[PDB]
C-alpha cells in the first residue's frame, strides 16, 4: 500500500467484480454499467504468476547425505553432525521467512501500483473534461453515453471534441 | 484575500547515519543498534543452574580427584570450567 | 565471575542481554542467545530521512 | 526517497514539529498556525514498530554445541569444526548485513510514501479551490479561517461551498 | 516499473539521447531542440554506482580450509566434509540468486521513480500554464522561446508572468 490506492482513496473493493481484478463502474443517463480492465489485470497476474520460480528455480536433487538420527552417544563426530544439520535448518528457515515476507510486501505494493497506474492513465485520458472526486471516481462534465464510456475504457477517448462543453460545465 | 497551507515533516538537529541498499551512509532521525557488542563481565546464576568449578575440571570431578570431593553428585545446567583448574592425583 | 542476576544468554565474557537479534561478544554461547555476527555495529532506521533546516 | 516528497519537493524538515511526524503549517488572515497529522504519523509508526520481529521472530535457544576454541592441533576433525563455525558465521553476517540494508531502504521508502500520501490526500480534498505551489505548500484561493483549516486537516473540507469564490479568484 | 513512467506513459526511449539518461525534447516556434537533465541522471547514477559494495563489502580472505576433493572412500568424516561443503555452496548460491534478483528489481524501480520524479517536478514548475498530454509530453499554452525552455529545464521557470496569457489560451 505504498501508493494509497488500494485501502487508500479507493476505500472499498467490489465483490461483484468477477470479470477481472481492476475495472470500471460507470453511471450516466442511460444507466449504471460495470466492466473490467483486462490490461491491468493481465499485467498484475503476469507479474504474480511466477515470483517464486525466479528465486528458487526448482528443487535441487540430494541423494546421499550424513546421518541425522543417532541411537547411541558417540561424542565429537555426532556433535558435529548434529550441529551442521541444525545450522543448515536454521539458515534455511530464516531464508524461507525472509523470502516470503519480501515477496508478500512486493506483491501488495505491486497490486497497489497497478491500481494507481490505472487511475492515473484514466485521469490522463480525461485531460480537462473530468474532475477527480477524490474517492477514486471521476466526475465527467458532459453528455457521455455508453460509446463515450467504452472509449474511455478502450483508451481512445477523444478529449478534444468534448473540451468546450466540459469546460463550460465546469467553470460556468 | 487568500490562505496558505504548507505540509512538512519533523526533523532533528543531529541524526544517525544508517546504511541502505542505495547509500553507504544516509542520515535519519532515529536509529536503533542491532548488534549487542558489550558484556557485563559476570555470569548470571539464574535461570540456569550454573556450577562454578573451582580448580576442578569436569573430568577431574568425574573421576573423584581429592580436591574435587565437593563436586560429588553435583548437577548443572552450565558447568563453568576455570582456567586455573589443575590436576592433583595419579597422572 | 558468577553473579546474582537474571539473564538468558551466557558467553565466556559473561551474561549478555538478548533483546537485540545479533551479538558480537563471543561465538561461544549458551541459552537464548543472539546470533554471532562479524560486524560490531548495525544500525536499523526507526525514523524518516533527516533533512534539517539550512 | 522513491516518491520525491521527503528530500524532494518538501525540501526541508520542521524541527519545531514535536507533536508528530507529519503535519500542516497554515497561514491565513488570522495568523500562522501549526498542527500535526495524527493519522499519517500513526500509520508510519505502526509500520515501523515491528519490522524486525516479522523476520527474526526471536532468539532460538541453543544449549550444547561443538567446541569452537582448541588448544592443541589435531588435524581433520578440528579443521572441520573450524570450517563449519566459520561458514556459519559468514553466512549469518551476510544475512544481518542484507537484512539491515533492506529494512533501512524500505523504511525510507515507507516514510517518503506516507508524506506523499498525505500530500495527495490533501490535494484531493481541495479539488479546484487550491493550487499546488510546488514546494509542498498549497495556495488556497478563498477566505479560509481557522475553522476552514481545521476542516481541511480533519478530512471533512466542504469544497462545494467555496468553489465559486475560489474559481473566480483563480481564473478572474 | 512501479510508477508507470518508463515503459508506461512515456512509451518510448530516445536512442538519440547520449548526453544523459533523462532529458527533454522541446518544440516551439524557433524549432525542435533536445537537452539532457543532469541532476536526475546524476542522482540515478549515484544510487546505482555502488549497490553491491553496500551488502557484500568485499571478499573475505580464506587461507587454510578443509579438503574438498577425495581420492579414496573413508566413510563418516568424508561424508561430513562433503555435506558441509555442499551445504555452504547451496546456501551461498541461494544468497547470490536472491541478492541479484532484489538488486535488479530495486534498480528498475529506482530508475522508473527518477523518471516519474523528473516528470512531476516539471509539472509542478508549470503550475497552470501547461497541460499534461498524457504521453509524457507537456503542452505549454504561451509563446515559450528557447530562453523560456532553458528556464524550465533550469528550474527557475517564472510561471507568474505567463499566467494570464496561458489561462486565456486554455479556457478561452
Ligand atoms: C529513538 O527510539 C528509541 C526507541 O524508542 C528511543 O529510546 C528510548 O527513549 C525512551 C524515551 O522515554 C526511553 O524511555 C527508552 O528507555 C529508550 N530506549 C532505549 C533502548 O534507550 C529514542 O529516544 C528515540 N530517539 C529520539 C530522538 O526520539
Ligand atoms: C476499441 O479500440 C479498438 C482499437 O483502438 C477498436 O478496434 C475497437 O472497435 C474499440 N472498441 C471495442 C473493442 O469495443
Ligand atoms: C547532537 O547534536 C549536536 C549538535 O546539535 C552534535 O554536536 C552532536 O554530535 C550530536 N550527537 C550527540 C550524540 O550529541
Ligand atoms: C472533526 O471531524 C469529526 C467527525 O468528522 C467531528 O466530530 C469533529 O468535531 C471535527 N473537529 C475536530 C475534531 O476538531
Ligand atoms: C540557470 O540558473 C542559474 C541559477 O539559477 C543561472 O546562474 C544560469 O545562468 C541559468 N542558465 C543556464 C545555466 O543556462
Amino acid at each position: 500500500g505504498l501508493f494509497g490506492a488500494i485501502a487508500g482513496f479507493i476505500e472499498n473493493g467490489w465483490e461483484g467484480m468477477i470479470d477481472g481484478w481492476y475495472g470500471f463502474r460507470h453511471q450516466n443517463s442511460e444507466g449504471t454499467g460495470q466492466a473490467a480492465d483486462l490490461k491491468s489485470t493481465q499485467a498484475a497476474i503476469d507479474q504474480i504468476n511466477g515470483k517464486l520460480n525466479r528465486v528458487i528455480e526448482k528443487t535441487n536433487e540430494k541423494f546421499h547425505q550424513i546421518e541425522k538420527e543417532f541411537s547411541e552417544v558417540e561424542g565429537r563426530i555426532q556433535d558435529l553432525e548434529k550441529y551442521v544439520e541444525d545450522t543448515k535448518i536454521d539458515l534455511w528457515s530464516y531464508n524461507a521467512e525472509l523470502l516470503v515476507a519480501l515477496e508478500n510486501q512486493h506483491t501488495i505494493d505491486l497490486t497497489d501500483s497497478e491500481m494507481n497506474k490505472l487511475f492515473e492513465k484514466t485521469r490522463r485520458q480525461l485531460r480537462e473534461n473530468a474532475e477527480d472526486m477524490g474517492n477514486g471516481c471521476f466526475k465527467i462534465y458532459h453528455k457521455c453515453d455508453n460509446a463515450c464510456i467504452e472509449s474511455i475504457r478502450n483508451g481512445t477517448y477523444d478529449h478534444d471534441v468534448y473540451r468546450d462543453e466540459a469546460l463550460n460545465n465546469r467553470f460556468q | 484575500s487568500t490562505a496558505t497551507l504548507c505540509l512538512g515533516h519533523h526533523a532533528v538537529p543531529n541524526g544517525t547515519l544508517v546504511k541502505t541498499i542505495t547509500d553507504d551512509q544516509i542520515e535519519v532521525t532515529n536509529a536503533t543498534e542491532l548488534v549487542q557488542s558489550s558484556s557485563t563481565g559476570k555470569i548470571c546464576n539464574n535461570p540456569h543452574r550454573i556450577l562454578d568449578g573451582i580448580d576442578c575440571t569436569l573430568i577431574d570431578a568425574l573421576l573423584g580427584d581429592p580436591h574435587c570431593d565437593v563436586f560429588q553428585n553435583e548437577t548443572w545446567d552450565l558447568f563453568v570450567e576455570r582456567s586455573k583448574a589443575f590436576s592433583n592425583c595419579y597422572p | 565471575p558468577i553473579d546474582t542476576c537474571i539473564s538468558e544468554c551466557i558467553t565466556p565474557n559473561g551474561s549478555i542481554p538478548n533483546d537485540k537479534p545479533f551479538q558480537n561478544v563471543n561465538k561461544i554461547t549458551y541459552g537464548a542467545c543472539p546470533k554471532y555476527v562479524k560486524q560490531n555495529t548495525l544500525k536499523l532506521a526507526t525514523g524518516m530521512r533527516n533533512v534539517p533546516e539550512k
